């Protein structure tokens, strides 16, 4: 919980457990978007049959 | 400001609840040499 | 190279010698001299008894 870090901590590790939890996101928002971007190929194939 | 104080071996352990803690008086005190918190900052202790 | 250097000079204690740095509380860094948490230069200390 994003909240809980910055009640918890000051910036200069705050910063640290945020960047860690911002890659992770991130990471996961990029799998989600090449997943998807991959289905859309397969429904745009099925959409030209 | 226990008078004795507990060996090493056979450290004392205290409970603290249902209570107002003003961690100031900690930090703000200049008694300590050494006062590191793992996990969480002093100044924030008030807030939570 | 550097644009413009700045030398801050003053006295503390020894106790308090670890409240010049970034990210420091206690009474000199609150009340007297607080240095920025990106903090860029050097600082130097030496005994003075």
């Amino acid at each position: 919980v994003l909240n809980d870090i910055l009640s918890r901590l000051d910036p200069p590790e705050a910063e640290v457990q945020i960047d860690r939890l911002i890659t992770g996101r991130l990471q996961s928002l990029q799998t989600y978007v090449t997943q998807q971007l991959i289905r859309a190929a397969e429904i745009r194939a099925s959409a030209n049959l | 400001n226990a008078t004795r104080f507990a060996s090493v071996y056979a450290w004392n352990r205290k409970r603290i609840s249902n209570c107002v803690a003003d961690y100031s008086v900690l930090y703000n005190s200049a008694s300590f040499s050494t006062f590191k918190c793992y996990g969480v900052s002093p100044t924030k202790l008030n807030d939570l | 190279c550097f644009t413009n250097v700045y030398a801050d000079s003053f006295v503390i204690r020894g106790d308090e010698v670890r409240q010049i740095a970034p990210g420091q509380t206690g009474k000199i860094a609150d009340y007297n001299y607080k240095l920025p948490d990106d903090f860029t230069g050097c600082v130097i200390a030496w005994n003075s008894n």
